[PDB]
Order: structure tokens, then sequence, then C-alpha cells
């Protein structure tokens, strides 16, 4: 029944600026002079980590840049100043009203200078070619902002329906993203052709970059 | 030193 | 103080999920011992606790098919979830609430649980070799392609964990075969390629598989 509503769903804040995340309960989570609302931070591959307990108390080992305020139904987490290491999702949790719940989360993104990706390409290995399948891999390293476009070309012919991609979460140090895209062809197809290329469009690039290699050539 | 019962905390 | 997690990473539909949390440090006859789960993107749901006294509290949505038990001599507690479906696919965390914070202040690393009838399969690991098509400046990128495994997850380290700077391990993609595929890369000085050894360590617990692949430069 009881709902915790976080706002906003995603927030973009520059380094050294202030970030504010809100959590609103439909009913009071107070009791005995305390507000039973807590703030957690979660990064990929990790458990949630307690930041603020009881609305306004700083957990030990958590920097003073984090602060909590509010009561009853209205609560606020504040990061000031925000650092690169603060890229994560933030959750509120209440544990005094059945049923216990979490907020839906607020992703915090660090705003930084625009950076063009470094584009790299990897031919399939011979070992894998033995299996009758070829994975060609295009890497876009350390770029900002996230929005990037990658199209595959085989002998200058545009590809579709035969590639997949994924993007990392923001880097905890340089606040960039990286992307990996994989073109999967059969061995026969891969050997029928010569030029394998990855074409990249990004805000940091004046013109689309075409990073390529030729089968059999250095 | 609060204790919890069926979701709710309280003294004693 | 350590909450270690154990249990199956793969469960068949309509069957029972059993997880274990082993605590080292202080006794479970103190505090509240909880299970929480995180859905594939990326919602958190509180599941429930067994208290120091052995009393249990359950989330009303789960009251029907959940059971949390404990063993004080082994200092462990367990989670049982019946009639499991594809909507129970999540990461399962165990966590403690003390009276110092009255919040969930200590957690376990979690157990990735997939609900499926498909059987597990270890990954094939192929190098992503550094070459003049992956260098820029004094910087060369290299990697590993971890292809065709099931289910999630896989974890990759470089040089047994010694090499962390510049490492990007990408989220896996689900292929049309139903097998996962994942890449992991790292940028290093290009002058070092001839004298420095780079090895990816790929861990796939679900299939009890660990693979070390040494990646070497591509020279024609």
């Amino acid at each position: 029944e009881l709902t915790l509503t976080q706002s906003p769903a995603s927030l973009a804040v520059s380094l050294g600026q202030r970030a504010t995340i809100s959590c609103r309960a439909s009913e009071s989570v107070d009791g005995y002079g305390n507000s039973f609302l807590h703030w957690f931070q979660q990064k990929p591959g990790q458990p949630p980590k307690l930041l603020i307990y009881l609305a306004s108390n700083l957990n030990s080992g958590v920097p003073a840049r984090f602060s909590g305020s509010g009561s009853r139904t209205d609560f606020t987490l504040t990061i000031d100043p925000v650092e690169a290491d603060d890229a994560a999702t933030y959750y509120c949790q209440q544990n005094n009203v059945d049923p216990w719940t979490f907020g839906g989360g607020t992703k915090l993104e660090i705003k930084r200078a625009v950076a063009a990706p470094s584009v790299f390409i990897f031919p399939p290995s011979d070992e894998q070619l033995k299996s009758g399948t070829a994975s060609v891999v295009c890497l876009l390293n350390n770029f900002y902002p996230r929005e990037a476009k990658v199209q595959w070309k085989v002998d200058n012919a545009l590809q579709s329906g035969n590639s997949q991609e994924s993007v990392t979460e923001q880097d905890s140090k340089d606040s960039t993203y990286s992307l990996s895209s994989t073109l999967t062809l059969s061995k026969a197809d891969y050997e029928k052709h010569k030029v394998y290329a990855c074409e990249v469009t990004h805000q940091g690039l004046s013109s689309p970059v075409t990073k390529s290699f030729n089968r059999g050539e250095c | 030193q609060l204790i919890n019962t069926n979701g709710s905390w309280h003294i004693n | 103080q350590l909450l270690e997690q154990s249990g199956p990473s793969l469960v068949k539909p309509s069957q029972t999920l059993s997880l274990t949390c082993s605590v080292t440090g202080d006794s479970i006859t103190s505090g509240y011992w909880n299970w929480i789960r995180k859905f594939p993107g990326n919602k958190l749901e509180y599941m429930g606790y067994i208290s120091y006294s052995g009393s249990t509290y359950y989330n009303l949505s789960l009251r029907s098919r959940i059971s949390i038990t404990r063993d004080t001599s082994k200092n462990q507690y367990y989670l049982q979830l019946n009639s499991v479906t594809t909507e129970d696919t999540a990461t399962y965390y165990c966590a403690l609430i003390t009276t110092t914070t009255y919040a969930m202040d200590y957690w376990g690393q979690g157990t990735t649980v997939t609900v499926s009838s498909a059987s597990t399969k270890g990954p094939s690991v192929f190098p992503l070799a550094p070459s003049s098509k992956s260098t820029s400046g004094g910087t060369a990128a290299l990697g590993c392609l971890v292809k065709d495994y099931f289910p999630e997850p896989v974890t990759v380290s470089w040089n047994s964990g010694a090499l962390t700077s510049g490492v990007h391990t990408f989220p896996a993609v689900l292929q049309s075969s139903g097998l996962y595929s994942l890449s992991s890369v790292v940028t290093v000085p290009s002058s070092s390629l001839g004298t420095q050894t780079y090895i990816c360590n790929v861990n796939h617990k679900p299939s009890n598989t660990k693979v070390d692949k040494k990646v070497e430069p591509k020279s024609c």
C-alpha cells in the first residue's frame, strides 16, 4: 500500500555542484522521534550501500558531502559537492510501515566536458573461426555524452540485424562511458569479404569516423 | 532500544 | 564481520528456490536478518526477516510462498521461495539490521538467480588482440570475448585483479541462441605489449568454470 516516490528518475549534475534527490511517502514513516527513512547508493556489480540512516544521520565511512533532511512524508538527500565517484543509483527505503519498500531509484550522472570516443576494432580470432562463426568487435572508449551511433559496414555495405551492443555505466574517475558492439557472421560469410568497418557518430566528432581493417592485411 | 513487530518498531 | 551467500544460480519453474546466508563475526541471536531482491532493471523489493528471537516478518505480497529459517549453531539463515516463475528472476541479497542504525547496514554480495528450464553452459573465451587497429598514441586496447554462456553472471578480472586501471567490462547481451555474450577490455601502454603479460580471468560460477586466457599482440 505505502509508496515511496523518488524525484527525479535521473539527474545530471556537474562536478563540484550540488545534487538533490527527493523521496515522498504517502503516509508518515515517523515513530518515537525518528523518521524510519534511509538512503542507499548502488553501483553495478555491488550490493546497496547505506549512506544515510534515520533520515538525517551519516553512516560511518560515508563522506560529509552526503546529507539527509526532512520528516513525516517529505525527505531529501543532498550531495555537495558531487564528485566523479558519485555516479550511481540512489534509493530511499522505509522500514516502519507494512509493507516495507524502496523508492524506484534516481540515477545520478556527472556532467563533464564533451569527449570524443577513441575507436578501436578487433578481427575475430582464428580459434573462433574454427567454430564456424566470426565475431568482429568495435570498441568506443571513454566518450561523453552517452549518446553514440555505431553502424557496421562489410566491404562498404551497410549492415543490419546482425550486430548487438552494450554500454558501460559512467566511469567513477573520468565520468565517461564506453561502448562495445559485436558483428556476428558465419565463417563462410566472413571469408567472402575483405573490408570490415565500424562507423561512429558522436558529438565530439566533427564528422563520422570509419575505423576499419582488411582481412589478410596489416 | 526499539524492537520490531510485524513491520513496526516500538519501545520495550 | 562477513555475510557470505550460497545457493543455486539456476532454478526450474514451479520449483523451490533455496538460498543460504552464512554470517561470520557476531551471532544471529542479535539483530534482524533480512532478504531483499533486485529485479533485472533495477527495482528493489524487500522480502523479509527472521529476528534474533526467531520471529519472522514477511512482505505481504510474498506471504503466500516464502519461508525464512535459521540455524544458530551453524550461524546461518535461509530463504525458501516456492512455485517459482520467470518473474522471480533477480539478484538475491541478504542483509542485517542492527539497532545502531535501525537500517540495513551490512549486506552480502548477492546471488544472481535465473528461473529457467534450460541447462547451464560454460563460456568460450577468445582473445581481442592488440594491434595497429586498436592503438592510439602510446595506448593500445586489448580484451577478451566471453561468448556463449548461460546463465548470468560472468565476472572478468585482469592479471588476477592486479590490473584495474582502464578496464571496461561490458554488460552482457542475450543472443538469439539464448546464450549470453560479453566483452572485457583494457588500455595499456603500447610500448609494453612485447614485454608485459596480459591475462583475463573469466569466472562463470553457474557452470563451475574458470578460464584464464593470455592475450598476445597481433603482428603480421
